RNA sequence: AUAGGAGGGUGCGGCCCGAAAGGAAUGAGCCUCCCCGAAGGAAACCGCGGCGACGCGGGAGUACGAGGGGAGGGGACCGGGGUUGCACCGUCCGUCUUGAAACACGGGGCAGGGAGUUCGCGGCCGUGGCGAGGUUAAGGGGGUUAAGCCCCGUAGCCGCAGGGAAACCGACAUGCCCGCAGCCGGGCUUAUGCCCGGUGAGGGGCGGGGUGCGAAAGCGCCCGGAGUCACGGCCGCGAG
RNA sequence: CAGGAUGGCCUCCCCGGAGGUAGGCGGUGGGGUAGAGCACUGAUUGGAGGUGCAGGGGGCGAAAGCCCCCGGCCUCCUGUCAAACUCCGAACCCACCGCCGCCGUAGAUGGGGGGAGUAGGGUGGCGGUGUAAGCCGUCCACCGAGAGGGGAACAACCCAGACCGGGGUUAAGGCCCCAAAGUGCCGGCUAAGUGUUACUCCAAAGGGUGUCCCGGGCCUUAGACAGGUCGAGGUCCGGGGCCCCGAAAAUGGACGGGGCUCAAGCCGGCCGCCGAGACCCCGGCGCACGGACCGAUUGGUCCGUGAUCGGGUAGGCGGGCGUGCCGGUGGCGUAGAAGCCGGGCC
RNA sequence: CUCAGGCGGGUCAGGAAUCCGCCGUAGAGUGCAAGGGCAAAAGCCGGCCUGACUGGACCCGUAACAGAGGCGGGUCCAGCCCCGAAAGGGUGGCCUAGCGAACCCCUGUGCCUCCCCGGUGGGGGCCAGGGAUGACAGAAAAGCUACCCUGGGGAUAACAGAGUCGUCUCGGGCGAGAGCCCAUAUCGACCCCGAGGCUUGCUACCUCGCUGUCGGCUCUUCCCAUCCUGGCCCUGCAGCAGGGGCCAAGGGUGGGGGUGUUCACCCAUUAAAGGGGAACGUGAGCUGGGUUUAGACCGUCGUGAGACAGGUCGGAUGCUA
RNA sequence: GGUACGGCGGCCAUAGCGGGGGGGCCACACCCGGUCUCAUUUCGAACCCGGAAGUUAAGCCCCCCAGCGAUCCCGGUUGUACUGCCCUCCGAGAGGGGGCGGGAAGCCGGGGACGCCGCCGGCCA
């Protein structure tokens, strides 16, 4: 499966291989997105850095949402219609959800950055960031609650 | 009080052996060949005392790069420098 | 003359000034209307869920929205400046120190003076001249109001051959292998670019060579030509 | 030993050309810590059995000796230990190999050269030491050398790392008034102003038919207890939550203050709303890198990328502003130069 | 070839002389501390020998990462050799301690060299071994200062402040026991849990370009763990008085002798003659007796200059708010 | 190809210690005798030289056990003890707790285990 994965505390008191592993995770910045596979060694990464960041499933509505709206080419240029059937001959929601199934993957479409600044919350998160979500925080695994929030924040 | 490092300095676990292996070791060990680029690992056997590495180079990954004699020369990276050590076959084990 | 903070910061409101240098009668503040608008973003009302605070779908991504434009009315201000009021914030300056508002030291006010300078040697870099050569020193002649300007001056110093305490001996102007840039040929690529195969200066590595220790092997240093002079700068040592 | 040198950590320039490894997955090796245990070495209560054992003392006997105990030494059972013990033994750390991820031909790993500063550190977690404070190391997180929003102020705690002008949403946390946001919702508890304290500050052993509950029990609805008669539940035990006593200080006074009792306290939750320079957006500046074009001495205009540029002490590096004089070049001034006071613009 | 120890059997001979059999993973031993390693040995007993040698390389440690004079160790090439049938082993001690720069000097061994040339005596040089610096990465080296001086330090003591409460003061839990019986009228062992910062100590956080000490006098104020004064409870409380405890801080808690004294002791009164905090309150309020400079005497220690938290006599107190 | 035959080895106790039954074609032994080789710090005891009268009594070979030792699997104690990262979770303190990730030792019960395996040769076929 696809995993969606956003940074939520911030960049100070952070030990250095936290930071490492988030800067490879490219989760640079605060309210920041990526999306990976669920491979072993992502799977390992995410265990590592599992206490500033939370991780769930993507729908291809979802993806294909995110695409539409905080997807940016080089440049930070907006991601339209035209371009991306220019460049791979379908619709956002048929490439989000070839992505979502496997058959193909981000990077296929050129000159796309892989993350997504997302926006604030609307309502905050419902869970303070010192907390997991099992126990009503905002960190770690979440599951398919992802969405919710990924929709919230654009 | 400082203590300057010795060559038997905090090895009294270290270069200890299991009570039922003492004696002599099998010979396997002794006789075994390696070749240049290989990789082996160094596992000191106390009872040999000839051809005996530094104790702090115990349990390390090195890659042999020749011979002298009967010793092999084994290259290690202790941080940054390139260690270069002659080490006897009955210290070394292969890798995998 | 009922009001509290190191004497200031953000925003504006009273009173006052406002010719010139700033905008402005070729239109100021101002009043009205119209268009597009990023991120963001309501409610009236309708139906439903929840014990409840409330939420869900439509209304709706609508009114509004930083900003970007246009038209109409009026006809002299706006920007700026002095003081002061209100709201919030703010415990002076330099210095040693882990730590300064400090009950730690230096701090009445103003003006003027005030602290990486010169030489010798040496290591580097920025640039310029010449180049297996480079460069003059003291000094000499010409000319000049003049110490400026022109020419000469090879003594001397560094480099061209290193090794050794000394006696002393005394070397690749390329034998070979990897190989970046560049060049050549081919394929993909709109093109850029990428990939592949050769040649590859400079670079790295072998091989061989000189000398010192040795009986020899073997090791140290060195050998297939780049140095030298000048201007400026950083630094090390000695002179206060 | 208030001082220096060599290293480590910073910065600037240059050569080299195809790799590198802070994080992760799997594998090949090393370990002897926490824990545990007596299989070694050393400790350790009692009991049983076996051994005359230089034990030792008594009964017994001129004497040589036996019989009693106690002790010593072994096996077992029973009840306990170890920083200088280990038959066992993790988490975890380290080396190497393959791969994912990241960085790198806009030149990394690496190499050469120039210039430093630094040799009092502090808070916080862990380890040895100490009655404790503290001292001495270790971990590199924060202050030192760090803005903004909070904890009443607070170095160190929470959010957060910051070019300039604007708009919006959130973080720490907060919503009775001070003070923006609820006298918000449901269930329960507290009667002590207990509390109104995340941490920097916070009182104990011992006790309470004070209350609200859970679990075991014995009797047990005309039969159980209180005083053979009534006639509804009793009588214990071990626990959990809150509260109570134990609880005495010096200028008058500290939940920050006011004050607060189906709460404005505390528990298990929930719903809205406020709240940063953080996150998003619009316009602008500079910087690093690459490119095009253009300068008669270091350069200039513009363009492309920046989620992976914008805090800063010691220190390194680049550009720029100002003053006296000299060689040039172009000029102003008695129709008023320099200088001096107050204003406008860049 | 196999040890320490143990068991059974043996003339003197026993606990232990010297033997014989069995069990015996090392419980023995190693030249020496400890750790590790060593059982057809590295231990024990024997044979031969001197490799505890000469001319040289590379590497690890002291000194991880990450620089090093000197030193120690490891892997090798050559020479001449030792042991062994041979393989194979030998560059001291089974591995880790037992030691040391420059200059100068002594010794061995061969060579070079000493100012125009040559010889002789002598000198200098290269290589190897040795003489030591223990403050052990290498000056040759006794004290007083109270007559002291200078530059600094709160990086560092004495008083005071701050943290802590070991100690100090004051409470609590349990109840062995003493009380004619009776644990709790009163005392309360052995143990355990606390409060204050009023004794002393520990730390070194602020203060050494200056915050004047103990004691007394004057004066102001505060706490209760209350000595008296007000009101109560228990009593091994007949009364008069006592012992223990509770509420209560409005008032008082005085005068004298010796001593610089605080304190403590003592005297006569009194209801009582309470303990403490306030920069050990109060020196820009006083006094200056003690303490702590400069003069001097005694005792003791030192060869001496001198010293003594040992006595003793003398020894300054700035002010215009 | 057989063999209750031997030599040289590998892992070095799951293989050891202790017990029970079975065997002598060849082979391995016990054993007969010490002139020669060799030796006793005496001993032909060991070592060595020379062989077969006897024996399978035991070394050796084949099969079996679970008393001790060792060690593998499963179940219970137990996801107990302990531990990596985060925490505005509790606790006066000591210390504990929540989320994700690892995870024993000892003890008890039931099985396993009285070793696998390689090169060559002897004898027979």
């Amino acid at each position: 499966a696809k995993l969606a994965v956003i940074r939520i505390r911030g960049r100070v008191n952070v030990k250095r291989p936290v930071r490492d592993t988030l800067a490879m995770l490219r989760l640079h910045r605060v309210n920041h997105c990526v999306i990976v596979d669920d491979t072993p060694s992502y799977l390992g990464m995410l265990q590592k850095a599992k206490d500033y960041i939370t991780w769930g499933e993507i729908n291809a509505e979802t993806l294909a949402k995110l695409i539409r709206k905080r997807g940016r080419l080089i440049g930070n240029k907006p991601v339209t219609d035209e371009y991306v059937k220019e460049k791979l001959g379908m619709t956002i929601e048929e490439f989000a959800q070839k992505v979502v199934n496997g058959e193909m993957s981000l990077k296929d479409l050129p000159n796309l950055k892989p993350v997504f600044r997302l926006h604030p919350p609307r309502g905050g998160f419902r869970g303070s960031k010192k907390r997991s979500f099992k126990e009503g925080g905002a960190l770690g695994y979440r599951g398919e609650k992802i969405n919710e929030l990924i929709e919230r924040m654009l | 009080v400082q203590k300057a490092h010795s060559f038997r300095r905090k090895t009294r676990k270290k270069l200890s052996k299991h009570p039922r292996r003492r004696g002599l070791p099998p010979l396997t060990r002794f006789l075994q060949e390696f070749e240049v680029g290989q990789r082996v690992h160094i596992v000191i056997e106390p009872s040999y005392h000839k051809g005996m590495p530094d104790p702090r180079f115990h349990g390390r990954t090195g890659t042999v790069v020749g011979k002298r004699g009967e010793a092999y020369i084994v290259e290690i990276k202790d941080g940054s420098k390139v260690k270069t050590l002659f080490i006897h076959p009955v210290h070394l084990r292969p890798q995998k």
